[PDB]
């Protein structure tokens, strides 16, 4: 069967990766401690009956790890599934990547092999890192590239902590982010980024909150996840393999970065103000600012979107959404393509863990996107680089560890590379 | 003799299927799974032209199932009449096609094409006199789409004096349904035009427009949808299976639907299709019946026929009726408006007509066209190509399992010649 | 044969019709859900007429409702006899007209005027020979006679050898009912004196005139006046659906009342019209029925017929009499009286009558004249029109919907030639 | 379906509105909560059940919607349709208008839409505010404006708030109605105008109450507002559809204003003491101490009058009486106008809330007027403006906000142009 595996990578990769389990343990009717049909796909069949996922975790960070490793969702996991090491890379691509990564690395392989061992059609992967920092960049670029070696026709996944604009974290994040996109590039087929931001922008305005956590984050990037994935593990009208969001989402073969946005993302107190119907979903999904990331999609064309609705979905309010939606003057559309939307239907709805916010709906939706609309962020990440980089900014730390700064400067031509192909792409 | 090998090739296809096959049960008085519970010997009387017969009075779909995706069929399986298959007939793969005609036709579906061949020279031994082979596959996915043709070169190969007829989903054209899916259409209907006899067009948005405008309907599902898919198919091949006074055939209504070889793109219909609240508002006189089967809103192709010259068309009737009424309903309609059919072909329509009304209906009709108008469909499909291949649009996910460029100009080509022969008819 | 086609537009249309089809199907023995419970022949002989048959003996109103204006016929639907209309029947828009002739007639009215057309082309084809059309709508609203008009424009375009005959529900000249009902009257008239071969003017006015001066009744309510409406009607077409001894038809009646094509205006009226209460006081002689019928006060149309000449006058007897008494009544009174009549048409009467009279009456009659007195009704509504239209005052709603200035001039140039021919006949 | 919103904008119009809320609840059989045929026109159909209606609530002034959203009609209203800022105009048309509003308004318009979006047929608005209050006025003015970009083809109704000659409230009332009237003009299509001194007067006589509050006020207000909208919702012999408003009442494209006027309103003591029948009802109408506004409507020629009889009313009654009033000499009319009435008559009757003083009758009407008789007030007002104006009083505000004093000589302009348009009508 469609049966896979996922990596979750760094303290942030852990965290959502929690959130993520936590997410499935509901769906599934799996009990924390493995106890309860189609679960399956991730939880490879068991011994004694208690189901047990199939993640990689690895944080070189100790303590994100350990703090799993006393939580609930504790004997869940395997022992060896959760990885360890000594220290942070403390945002230093240069650690993950080349110096101590370069170690650890080697047991990964080896846990993803094993894990593959129990697959009988391994449909690929999902990643789960940061565009910024330390041990999830570099370290998840190595392990990419490792993949890349020993597993060429499987699709291999990545959900991306791209970082916002205007708000920032720790201030080396311009060389990490992309250093990571330099070698990530080639070898990961599609990267699913969202922002803080926006996600913020969201809790402020749709969900109505104003003092969210990182656990709130997570607990929406999960739902995400789910609705990604749920083809995969229950029965619908219409399927999505994790195999189809290369093929009607990645358009050129260097352009592998779709915007993940969920709908509908409205708390219980004015869901009941509302319908909640197909259209309403669909339009939402396309709005500016419900999008996951900070863009203004009005500023680019849209290459392929891709949409997952869940639950009770009668296709031809689909289709009349879509049709819409198509008619809309300022939702662009490039010249090259007609058929821009992909569309999954499933017949299972979503499931409301107890904390998180948002209410259980009949209905709802994940959309992915490709635009030349992404292109504003990396060029701005490249401005930043560039500033950066000119005065000679913490490159001694990266050089120190072990890289020429030649590398830097061919990231930077990749970057406008990029950013050349986006532009003829809008032409 | 006159029996049928049924293949279902890719989600649409084994989805369709299912329904197909309850329909057919119903109609052949089995139950879920596979007794015999009819009340007129009329039903098992050619019964073998769709099931094969086991110990125990047991009745088995001669029908092989295909999927490259694992899971679709699994859910067949599960599903009511899912027990009356064959296990042996699963046919199924460990990878998706990513809605890739290339993996479908090329690779992935070429390693399981074998297992499929093996099974259906196994069935075609079991026909006494094998009428020919029927498919239910998609235009716009991988496996329905790539390997459905894999499988159809292979068959019209080992074949070639038994009749091969498609039931194929073809997109939506004004709101499209994935976007690979103008790559894949395309390179299906190369390989359909060539070796296929016939292919029943059907297009998912003609079907919402009947349920909508004519049943007036509202909330429907993909099995409504299969549904009236599944009647149509049965509707089709009912002259094979019961008696009657002008008695249709596979190749009959080929001899008479198809002037050129390569026209053989049919648009189906259905009539009666009124609204079940509306029930006693209208009746059932045949020329209400044709009436219904001849008005545009009521076909399931994404054409105005009326944007075209017919060049020939079949109408199938079940029920007792007066063939007076019938032909002359046929001559007014002829005449009142000669501008719709070829005026180079005397006669354009054809009637067939079987004493036995399904289920409900004291009187049925199933309505094939095969008109000019069509060349738009193929059209637009190749405006939709054109546009994503003189960029060279995602083609890097087809070139990567060995397709070249060449292939994708000649399938075009040969669209486009489809095309034109069309527009010479008009 | 004969058989008609009826059209309902507008709010009143509507009314007016729901009366209509439940005196009718009164008449023809229909119950409330469409079945027939008659106990004489007679009453199925012709039934055809009105009422089209589908399975399991049910007969359908072979009705058109149309409006613009939605709601009015969801009341229609939800009441008593509303479920014996087709479904498909309700045509209807999602915007209302402002009482706006413009509105009804060039803009949102030709939005739906094709599925009405489409409809209407649907019933034709249920006639053998079909004899009209009949419509029912109202001047001053924007449906009933901006659409309307439209409406009857090209049915009488397509059917140009077919009877057009409407039911119009004309102002009340004393005490007016909208604000811009003039300007709408006005410009249906001009329409209706062009597209139709006969119009039976109705006003509320003399209806509740008859309902206080002559029923003696007080309280009456728009479905009391819908009731002496749909009398008349009904007596109008009583000779195609039932036996007599000198049968009228439509053509018939419009070959002696239309003397000059233009003039096709009638004053409807019917007899006995006595208090319910004073039954017993008065008795059905054949004379007293004709001075019921010829005396002013007993007519529908809002004029003094005193005030002119009679062109033509037809009376329609139900009921078994005697012919010698009926001729010799019309005799008497053309010979008293014979300044009434003008003296260029030697018997101005007419007579018509059928051995069946309705519900309770033994003795019914129907009166239609054609007066010259009726320009007394456009002259005031030229009045109306000039004293507005010289202020250019409401027309900004009319022109932003297209219209032109010169168009009004025109209409109201003609309604005054109209005025002339009927002064030349006095 | 006939289906429509309503906008309640400023102080005054959120009192209005609430109370016409509550009107619609009793007549609907709606309960506060949301519980309970044709309500659907303003109660846009919804999810679990409970109706909410279509409604658009404004106020700059936090604290009269503060009010509503701990009331009782609560949980009623969506979180969303009653909007909030920060601070009055303070009866600052240069406020609501230029500076602060363009800000809000565009909130609105996305409300709106949103509203629009449920409709199946469109057929215009309902607009409350005020010839006067600072919000009201300035930025009403500008949501008509927007909407006439937006909304093209639709029916935008006010109901409008003059201020009666003698008595006021605020002193720069003469600035921001003359203001209100220069840019809402080509905008709205009617504009329903109700005085309060005029109210006063009708409950002194007629209901005999001489210790009022607004909250009286405000429910005579959505008396007024449910009889001209019940053609929408329930039956009738003759159904009056808001577009009709337009139609039998604007003889010319700038004359927009009509009177609002309401009978019977006495009360049940002296309602024993009378018939209450048809004719008694319309010559009330027509008596000036019981029209809702102050003009000697004697001193003024009748444009357009449209009458709403709503209950037991038997229309061969009306038509009497409508011929009557024709015959009576001092009721004037125009030289160009012959069909001066229109008239509706719906099955349902009015219905009576608990604290509501005028009790129960079986008939009812709503009157609507244009005349010449209203440009007095009109005049009254230009005099008032002019006075204010030639010694600069408070336009210092105004222009220190954002504004031309050259934009006041306009719309005195304009003003005068209205009052000589009024001249030859009466010509
Ligand atoms: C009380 C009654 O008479 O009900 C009818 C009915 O109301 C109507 C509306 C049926 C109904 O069909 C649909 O509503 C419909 C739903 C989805 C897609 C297509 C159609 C009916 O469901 C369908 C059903 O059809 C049959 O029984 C045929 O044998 C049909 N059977 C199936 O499709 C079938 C359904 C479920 C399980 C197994 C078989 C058939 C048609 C052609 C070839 C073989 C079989 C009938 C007459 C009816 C109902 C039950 C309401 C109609 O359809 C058919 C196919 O007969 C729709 O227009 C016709 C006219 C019928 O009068
Ligand atoms: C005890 C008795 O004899 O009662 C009579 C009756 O009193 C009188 C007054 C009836 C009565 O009619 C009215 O009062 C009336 C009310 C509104 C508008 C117009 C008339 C009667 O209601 C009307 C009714 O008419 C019929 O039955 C006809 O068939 C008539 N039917 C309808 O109008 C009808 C009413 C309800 C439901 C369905 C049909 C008809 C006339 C012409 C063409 C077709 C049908 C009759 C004779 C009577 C009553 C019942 C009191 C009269 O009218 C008719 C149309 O016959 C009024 O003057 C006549 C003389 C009748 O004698
Ligand atoms: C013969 C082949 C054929 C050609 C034509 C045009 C045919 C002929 C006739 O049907 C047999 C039309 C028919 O007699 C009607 C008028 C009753 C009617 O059905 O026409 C349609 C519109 C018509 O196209 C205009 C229709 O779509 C259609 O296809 O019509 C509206 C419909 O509303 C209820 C009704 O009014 C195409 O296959
Ligand atoms: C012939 C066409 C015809 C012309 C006339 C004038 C006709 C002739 C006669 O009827 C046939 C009159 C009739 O014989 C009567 C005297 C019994 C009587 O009915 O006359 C009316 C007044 C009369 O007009 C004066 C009436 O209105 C009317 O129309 O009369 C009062 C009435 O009170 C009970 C009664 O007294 C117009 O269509
Ligand atoms: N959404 C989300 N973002 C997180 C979370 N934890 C960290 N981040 C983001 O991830 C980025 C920091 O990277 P981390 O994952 O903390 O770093 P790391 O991978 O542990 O690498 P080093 O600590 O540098 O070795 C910042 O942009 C954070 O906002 C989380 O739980 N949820
Ligand atoms: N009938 C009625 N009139 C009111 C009500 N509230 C205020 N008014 C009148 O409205 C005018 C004042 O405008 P408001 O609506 O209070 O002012 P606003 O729109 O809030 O504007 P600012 O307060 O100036 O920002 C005065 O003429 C008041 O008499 C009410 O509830 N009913
Ligand atoms: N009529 C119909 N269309 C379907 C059904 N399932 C999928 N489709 C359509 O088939 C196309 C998608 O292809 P699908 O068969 O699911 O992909 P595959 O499994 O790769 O062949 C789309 O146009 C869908 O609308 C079905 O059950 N009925
Ligand atoms: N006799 C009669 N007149 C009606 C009826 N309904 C409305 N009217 C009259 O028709 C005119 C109003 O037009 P109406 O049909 O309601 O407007 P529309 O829906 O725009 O066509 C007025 O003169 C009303 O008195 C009815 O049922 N019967
Ligand atoms: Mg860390
Ligand atoms: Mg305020």
């Amino acid at each position: 069967m469609r049966e896979c595996i996922s990596i979750h990578v760094g303290q942030a990769g852990v965290q959502i990766g929690n959130a993520c389990w936590e997410l499935y343990c509901l769906e599934h009717g799996i009990q924390p401690d493995g106890q309860m049909d189609s679960f399956n796909t991730f939880f490879s069949e068991t011994g004694a009956g208690k189901h047990v996922p199939r993640a990689v975790f690895v944080d070189l960070e100790p303590t994100v790890i350990d703090e799993v490793r006393t939580g609930t969702y504790r004997q869940l996991f395997h022992p060896e599934q959760l990885i360890t090491g000594k220290e942070d890379a403390a945002n230093n691509y240069a650690r993950g990547h080349y110096t101590i990564g370069k170690e650890i690395i080697d047991l990964v392989l080896d846990r993803i092999r094993k894990l593959a061992d129990q697959c009988t059609g391994l449909q690929g992967f999902l990643v789960f890192h940061s565009f910024g920092g330390g041990t999830g960049s570099g370290f998840t670029s190595l392990l990419m590239e490792r993949l890349s070696v020993d597993y060429g026709k499987k699709s291999k996944l990545e959900f991306s902590i791209y970082p916002a604009p205007q708000v920032s974290t720790a201030v080396v994040e311009p060389y990490n982010s992309i250093l990571t996109t330099h070698t990530t590039l080639e070898h990961s087929d599609c990267a699913f980024m969202v922002d803080n931001e926006a996600i913020y922008d969201i809790c402020r305005r749709n969900l109505d909150i104003e003092r969210p956590t990182y656990t709130n984050l997570n607990r929406l990037i999960s739902q995400i996840v789910s609705s990604i994935t749920a083809s995969l593990r229950f029965d619908g009208a219409l399927n999505v393999d994790l195999t189809e969001f290369q093929t009607n989402l990645v358009p050129y073969p260097r352009i592998h970065f779709p915007l993940a946005t969920y709908a509908p993302v409205i708390s219980a107190e004015k869901a009941y103000h509302e319908q909640l119907s197909v259209a309403e979903i669909t339009n939402a999904c396309f709005e500016p600012a419900n999008q996951m990331v900070k863009c203004d999609p009005r500023h680019g064309k849209y290459m392929a979107c891709c949409l997952l609705y869940r639950g009770d979905v009668v296709p031809k309010d689909v289709n009349a959404a879509i049709a819409t939606i198509k008619t809309k003057r300022t939702i662009q559309f490039v010249d090259w393509c007609p058929t821009g939307f992909k569309v999954g239907i499933n017949y299972q709805p979503p499931t409301v863990v107890p904390g998180g916010d948002l209410a259980k709906v009949q209905r709802a939706v994940c959309m992915l996107s490709n635009t030349t609309a992404i292109a504003e962020a990396w060029a701005r990440l490249d401005h930043k680089f560039d500033l950066m980089y000119a005065k000679r900014a913490f490159v001694h730390w990266y050089v120190g560890e072990g890289m020429e700064e030649g590398e830097f400067s061919e990231a930077r031509e990749d970057m406008a590379a990029l950013e050349k192909d986006y532009e003829e792409v809008g032409v | 003799m006159r029996e049928i090998v049924h293949i279902q090739a890719g989600q649409c296809g084994n989805q369709i299927g299912a329904k197909f096959w309850e329909v057919i049960s119903d109609e052949h008085g089995i139950d879920p799974t596979g007794s015999y519970h009819g009340d007129s010997d009329l039903q098992l009387e050619r019964i073998n032209v769709y099931y094969n017969e086991a110990a125990g009075n047991k009745y088995v779909p001669r029908a092989i199932l295909v999927d490259l995706e694992p899971g679709t069929m699994d859910s067949v399986r599960s599903g009511p009449f899912g027990q009356i298959f064959r296990p042996d007939n699963f046919v199924f793969g460990q990878s998706g096609a990513g809605n890739n005609w290339a993996k479908g036709h090329y690779t992935e579906g070429a390693e399981l094409v074998d297992s499929v061949l093996d099974v259906v020279r196994k069935e075609s031994e079991s026909c006494d006199c094998l009428q020919g082979f029927q498919l239910t596959h998609s235009l716009g996915g991988g496996t329905g789409s790539g390997m459905g043709t894999l499988l159809i070169s292979k068959i019209r190969e080992e074949y070639p004096d038994r009749i091969m007829n498609t039931f194929s989903v073809v997109p939506s054209p004004k709101v499209s349904d994935t976007v690979v899916e103008p790559y894949n259409a395309t390179l299906s209907v190369h390989q359909l035009v060539e070796n296929t006899d016939e292919t029943y067009c059907i297009d998912n948005e003609a079907l919402y427009d009947i349920c909508f405008r004519t049943l007036k309907l509202t909330t429907p599902t993909y099995g409504d949808l299969n549904h009236l898919v599944s009647a149509t198919m049965s509707g089709v091949t009912t002259c094979l299976r019961f008696p009657g006074q002008l008695n249709a055939d596979l190749r009959k209504l080929a001899v008479n639907m198809v002037p050129f070889p390569r026209l053989h793109f049919f648009m189906p219909g259905f009539a009666p299709l009124t609204s079940r609240g509306s029930q006693q508002y209208r009746a059932l006189t045949v020329p209400e019946l044709t009436q219904q089967m001849f008005d545009a809103k009521n076909m399931m192709a994404a054409c105005d026929p009326r944007h075209g010259r017919y060049l020939t068309v079949a109408a199938v009737f079940r029920g007792r009726m007066s063939m007076k009424e019938v032909d002359e309903q046929m001559l007014n309609v002829q005449n009142k408006n000669s501008s719709y059919f070829v005026e180079w072909i005397p006669n354009n329509v054809k009637t067939a007509v079987c004493d036995i009304p399904p289920r409900g209906l004291k009187m049925s009709a199933t309505f094939i066209g095969n008109s000019t108008a069509i060349q738009e469909l193929f059209k637009r499909i190749s405006e939709q190509f054109t546009a994503m291949f003189r960029r060279k649009a995602f083609l890097h996910w087809y070139t990567g399992e060995g397709m070249d460029e060449m292939e994708f100009t000649e399938a075009e080509s040969n669209m486009n010649d489809l095309v034109s022969e069309y527009q010479q008819y008009q």
